[PDB]
């Protein structure tokens, strides 16, 4: 024992373990200590702290443990499986066995662009946007091996005489050190990655990053996307002095003590029954149908009763299953066809928060991702998007202007969801509940559209399988084409309008209509009453059905909800002739 | 005129297809009418009980019968996975339907596998002990009757929490 | 079941203190100890008006003992006055304005109280078989038994129509609830 | 417990010891019972069990398990009692519910915690 | 469905715990004007020779016998429901103020049925009790009143005006002050 300074035991000798039991004052509830018996509710097996208690209980250890960390808190799993062992029993009648824990620590930041050697294997809180990083795969501590039966103990997370001699004089020096891992211990990991700010010159520049290090219970709770605050470890991984043209080497850190960022009202992603009222006592009002045909533009005119038109689709129809095969098309999708002017980009772009979707078209997903990583060259996949649909839908513009390649997926869709692969040889058979706007700039408007059928030059299979196509125009109307002149001057200017809808009776809050939607659309199997007319205006029955989610009722009739059929005769007119 | 429930008829409602030893007689809400009075022994029965609730088990009646969540399959080794079975909301009449009906079937047999699940409950609710956090963490995976001891779990426990002192 | 069941009880014993109502209270004379319940000493200490020095038990030195006395205690300990979660409560409030060592003290009390109800998992952790007669009081104290008071025994009988309905009320050979 | 304890407050119209003058809400119990019924169901009101029927009943469960403060005859010290008594003590107890020992605190005898 | 409705009854007392605006003896009329509508099926074979005496009402029987079953019992919580929460105020105060919106004469059956516990109360003879209100040592009778927002406006108690939510405060006596605790006052005296 080396009792002059850098004393081996202080810690568990006393001292941090009781600070632990002086984390102790009235109300009896002003602890870190029963943290755990909360933790013993289900077998968290860690704990959290600060790093502003010991300032509060000193200005002696703060500058101390920076020194060698990593080291107290292995210290600290030693106090731990010495304390809380004690408390698994009062008086001799408890004890299964012990275990191990980990512990969180948490002030202020810092940034990348300034540590260095100055400050090495030094705690520290900075901050980025996350990007992607590896699974948890394997680690432990310690096991033993046959040739001498003694634990593998490690102090860092080199190979050794044999041990297998004294038979009289036999040695068998070299090294057989055969491991025998039924014997051991084990420990988690992912190997994180992240890249630094996005304001601090990473445009003249290029941004540069760290590499991470996770242990036993911290994975499974970052995916990228997301914006954090660390503390870590200034540490290297080589050794040294045509590589190194004298002596150079790499960057990474480790996990301790992250502290993520949830900012506000994004967070209905990851992570009442007055609202409830507000959703029935208001749907009681049957005024929401064509109320909201000035509601999903809340800074644009036109629409109006196409907008009478959307009231029905995200609410879907149904998919009512049979006693024998079919899984028939409960999902219902829409066309939109002009030139550009009508603003139908800002249409989409401003759609896109108003429940999951994506907004970009042509060379710039698709169908599969069937390559490597660098991770012993593995395979792994990504899928589709309808992966990423599923009940989410979709509005995507330019059919037309995009890749020949990935066009035998959206008959093998939007007709059966028949989806199928065979990159390597098989037929990963995913399917989804898909749905998708259309908009397009497609050839020649409106003296196309009244007119027969040219469009496509492939098919004229894309007005079957959809039937709500209304036209886009640049129409001349002179009472109007000086408003829309002067319907551009407060859209150029000033900034504005940001919530100008909000006090409308019903047709805004964007958070409780998604949510409106999402108890809806999971209500029961609602049905209708008893109650070129073809084939396919018919299979506009799904709108039907939807009256009943609309009214968020059971059942509807057919011509009270012809309303449908009344606002499909905009689109019928196109392609009657 | 029970041990109530705010549900009461939520109670005996609960619908099972057990088999007829005897031909059939006019069901009145069924398709029966001037159509049919008379089917087979056996037959998809349905059986939301409150008719049949003390109408002899033991007279040519009706049948030996169970619905497959009660029958062995999932109880009999739900006694062996007794250790992290779920429940979930899946099925919430499960300690009060065999508090009334497991024996109604007279298949001497079922009682027992009931309660050794709850006998888990003596070497369950170890872990069961406090509230650290929010009004919402894991709290669906209840029955009809134990979310209210639950609740009650915590009850006194956040009470005792005043019971310290100024807290 | 209460925080305050047990101050409407516990302050009821009296100590001698430090400074006529009729009682078997004395009258009450300058440096003169006199036995009080202890519902005074709220209404002098807070009144500024006097001190008081607790029981004995109330040291660091015979409940230092205890600390191994009770690992005897597969059953149950040494209670001195039972109350000590009580008193302790209302005395460390205030009786450390002057009173020596209220920390120890503040670490035993917890390093006993949680602990003897850290085995009272255990020991309820060995009931089976409905085993309602037998149980524990057999040197208990008096603040803990609330706390589990509601919980369990609102659930057992809905479990004791099958646990306890046995040694009167039978059926054929398989088991009755 | 307006329910049936009629019957039990009939039985020998227990004197100072059980109940006091408990007896005057019995008259205002079916009154209030009656009166507001009075527009609940009355076109056609109860038609079998009329009166002050048999299938409403507050708390006959005796089984909610009760601890006992020992503070009388330490030793197995046995007494009236259809369940096991056994191992009797002045400081420990084998827990038990309300029917069967419903005679040590009509005795006071033996205690309540 | 033949008196489910009570899974409707849920949300009338949502906002009404203790920031309550108003109750409703409402949603009440076929749930109570069916009832004994269907009587008249519950009569259809009632003693009747339809069948002379076999198995075929004795399911049905149930429900004629369930149907009542479920309506009396829930019908007992439309009041017991409501005498609940209602008491717990009514132990909050006496009918010094009553609610601030056959009941009535329940109620008055209810405050007739207390005088028995009045009669032993406070002597004797007889005190509508102190049970919830001042804790307060008395000190002297005439100085002002504050809360913390009250609403119903019930304050009757020998005062000139008080106008009865926080700022409810004039020349009140130590009569006038004997109503409420937690409905929105206590803050202050
Ligand atoms: N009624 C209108 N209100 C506001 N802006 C308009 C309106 N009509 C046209 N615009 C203008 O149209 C432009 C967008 O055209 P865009 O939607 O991109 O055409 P496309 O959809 O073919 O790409 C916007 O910059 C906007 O200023």
């Amino acid at each position: 024992n080396q009792q002059d300074a850098q004393i081996n035991l202080q810690a568990v000798k006393k001292k941090y373990k009781e600070f632990i039991r002086t984390f102790n004052e009235e109300n009896f509830f002003y602890k870190y200590r029963d943290t755990l018996k909360r933790n013993y509710l289900n077998g968290r097996y860690f704990l959290e702290i600060e790093m502003e208690d010991l300032v509060g209980f000193d200005e002696t250890l703060a500058d101390k443990l920076n020194k060698q960390p990593t080291e107290h808190l292995e210290i600290f799993e030693e106090a731990a499986r010495e304390v809380a062992d004690e408390i698994t029993a009062p008086r001799p009648e408890h004890e299964e066995h012990m275990h191990d824990i980990q512990i969180l620590l948490s002030a202020n930041p810092t940034n990348i662009r300034q540590l260095k050697s100055d400050c090495v294997s030094k705690l520290v809180k900075i901050a980025g946007i996350i990007v992607a990083a590896s699974g948890i795969s394997a680690k432990a501590t310690r096991m033993s091996i046959q040739c001498l039966s003694c634990s593998t103990v490690i102090p860092n997370l080199y190979a050794l005489k044999c041990n297998t001699e004294q038979a009289g004089r036999p040695k068998c020096p070299l090294d057989p050190f055969f491991i025998m891992p039924d014997k051991c211990k084990c420990v988690d990991f992912q190997t994180l990655k992240l890249q630094e700010l996005p304001d601090f010159v990473p445009q003249g520049e290029i941004p540069r990053h760290l590499q991470l290090f996770c242990d036993r219970s911290l994975c499974e709770r970052v995916v990228p996307g997301n914006r954090v605050l660390i503390q870590g470890i200034y540490s290297i991984r080589k050794v040294g002095k045509e590589k190194a043209v004298v002596g150079v080497r790499a960057p990474y850190m480790r996990v301790v003590g992250i502290t993520v960022d949830s900012e506000g009202a994004g967070a209905i992603s990851r992570y009442t029954s007055d609202e409830e009222e507000h959703f029935r006592r208001m749907a009681a009002s049957g005024d929401i149908y064509e109320r909201l045909s000035q509601s999903l533009a809340p800074s644009i005119f036109g629409s109006r009763d196409i907008k009478k038109a959307i009231t029905c689709m995200l609410f879907g129809g149904s998919r009512k299953r049979l006693p024998d095969g079919l899984c028939r098309r409960g999902d219902i999708n829409v066309l939109l066809l002009g030139d550009p002017g009508t603003a139908k980009s800002q249409l989409l772009k401003f759609v896109e928060k108003v429940p999951i979707a994506v907004y970009t078209s042509g060379k710039g997903s698709s169908t599969a991702s069937v390559m490597k990583d660098p991770q012993t060259r593995n395979f792994v996949m990504e899928g589709g998007a309808m992966v990423l649909a599923d009940g989410g839908v979709v509005c995507i513009d330019e059919f037309d202007k995009m890749r020949e390649d990935d066009r035998v997926a959206i008959h093998e869709a939007m007709e059966q969801q028949t989806i199928s692969i065979a990159k390597a040889g098989i037929t990963t058979t995913l399917n989804s509940r898909c749905s998708v706007l259309a908009a397009a700039n497609s050839i020649f408007g409106r003296w196309d559209d009244t007119k027969g059928e040219e469009n496509i030059d492939f098919m004229p299979t894309i007005l079957s399988r959809f039937d709500m196509i209304f036209i886009v125009k640049d129409i001349h109307d002179e009472s109007r084409d000086i408003t829309l002149a002067k319907h551009i001057i407060n859209v150029h200017l000033s900034s504005n309008k940001s919530a100008p809808s909000e006090p409308a009776e019903g047709e805004i809050s964007l958070s409780t209509f998604k949510k409106y939607i999402h108890y809806c659309r999971t209500h029961c199997g609602p049905r209708l009453s008893e109650a070129p007319i073809t084939v396919r205006q018919l299979e506009v029955i799904r709108i039907s059905e939807s009256l009943a989610k609309i009214r968020l009722q059971p059942f509807a009739t057919d011509e009270h909800v012809n309303e449908a059929l009344r606002l499909f005769q905009v689109s019928t007119l196109d392609a009657a002739m | 005129p029970n041990y109530y429930s705010i549900e009461d008829i939520f109670v005996t409602q609960e619908k099972v297809e057990c088999r007829v030893n005897t031909k059939l007689q006019r069901m009145g809400f069924l398709d029966s009418g001037a159509e049919s009075d008379d089917l087979e022994p056996g037959r998809t029965v349905n059986l939301p009980l409150w008719y049949i609730k003390e109408l002899k088990v033991n007279n040519a009646y009706f049948t030996v019968a169970v619905p497959d969540i009660y029958r062995n399959v999932h109880k009999a080794v739900c006694e062996a996975e007794t250790t992290h079975i779920e429940l979930g909301r899946l099925h919430p009449y499960f300690y009060e339907f065999g508090r009334y009906l497991t024996p109604y079937d007279r298949n001497h047999v079922i009682g027992r596998i009931i309660f050794e699940t709850l006998r888990q409950r003596v070497r369950h609710l170890l872990d069961i002990s406090k509230s650290d956090g929010q009004a919402a963490k894991a709290e669906h995976r209840l029955d009809n009757i134990e979310a209210k001891l639950h609740e009650a779990g915590v009850r006194t426990n956040s009470q005792y929490i005043e019971w310290l002192q100024m807290t | 079941m209460d925080p305050s069941i047990i101050e409407f009880i516990g302050e009821k014993c009296m100590i001698s203190i430090i400074p006529l109502i009729y009682g078997p209270v004395g009258p009450f004379r300058a440096g003169f100890p006199v036995f009080v319940p202890l519902w005074m000493a709220t209404h002098l200490r807070k009144q500024q008006k006097c001190r008081i020095v607790p029981p004995e038990w109330m040291d660091m030195d015979i409940l230092e003992e205890i600390k191994e006395e009770e690992k005897r205690s597969k059953f149950f300990t040494k209670m001195p006055c039972e109350h000590y979660m009580v008193v302790a409560q209302l005395v460390m409030s205030t009786a450390p304005d002057d009173v020596p060592r209220c920390e120890e003290l503040r670490t035993v009390i917890k390093d006993i109280f949680d602990i003897r109800e850290s085995k009272l998992r255990t020991s309820i952790d060995a009931f089976i078989k409905g085993e309602g007669t037998y149980a524990k009081l057999d040197n208990l104290t008096l603040l803990e038994i609330h706390s589990v008071r509601p919980i369990l025994p609102y659930s057992l009988d809905h479990i004791a129509r099958y646990q306890r309905t046995a040694t009167a009320s039978q059926r054929d050979t398989s088991m009755l609830s | 417990f307006t329910q049936h304890i009629l019957n039990q407050e009939e039985s020998r119209e227990p004197d100072d010891k059980r109940l006091s003058p408990e007896t005057k809400f019995a008259q205002e119990f079916a009154s209030n019972v009656d009166e507001y019924f009075h527009k609940v169901a009355t076109q056609y009101m109860p038609n079998q069990q009329r009166g002050e029927a048999e299938q409403r009943i507050v708390t006959p469960n005796l089984m909610s398990h009760v601890f006992l403060k020992a503070n009388v005859a330490v030793p197995a010290v046995i007494v009236g009692v259809d369940d096991e008594e056994v191992d009797m003590a002045a400081g420990s107890q084998h827990i038990i519910p309300y029917q069967l020992v419903a005679d040590l605190i009509q005795n006071n005898q033996a205690q309540l915690i | 469905m033949f008196g489910e409705k009570a899974f409707d009854l849920l949300k009338e007392l949502e906002r009404s715990s203790q920031t309550i605006p108003a109750f409703d003896d409402d949603g009440v009329r076929q749930v109570l004007e069916e009832i004994k509508a269907i009587f008249e099926e519950n009569v259809a074979q009632a003693s009747s020779y339809n069948a002379s005496g076999d198995r075929s009402l004795w399911p049905l029987l149930n429900f004629r016998h369930a149907a009542l079953q479920r309506n009396k019992r829930c019908l007992l919580a439309y009041l017991y429901e409501r005498c609940r929460r209602i008491k717990a105020l009514r132990w909050e105060f006496g009918p010094i103020i009553p609610g601030d919106i056959p009941e009535v004469t329940f109620f008055n059956n209810y405050s007739k049925s207390l005088a028995a516990y009045m009669c032993s109360a406070g002597y004797n003879q007889g005190l509508p009790i102190d049970l919830t209100n001042n804790l307060r040592p008395p000190k002297s009778l005439y100085i002002e009143v504050r809360c913390m927002e009250d609403y119903g406006k019930f304050e009757l108690d020998d005062g000139e005006v008080i106008h009865l939510k926080k700022n409810s405060q004039h020349y009140l006596p130590r009569a006038q002050v004997e109503s409420l605790v937690r409905q929105g006052i206590l803050h202050h005296i």
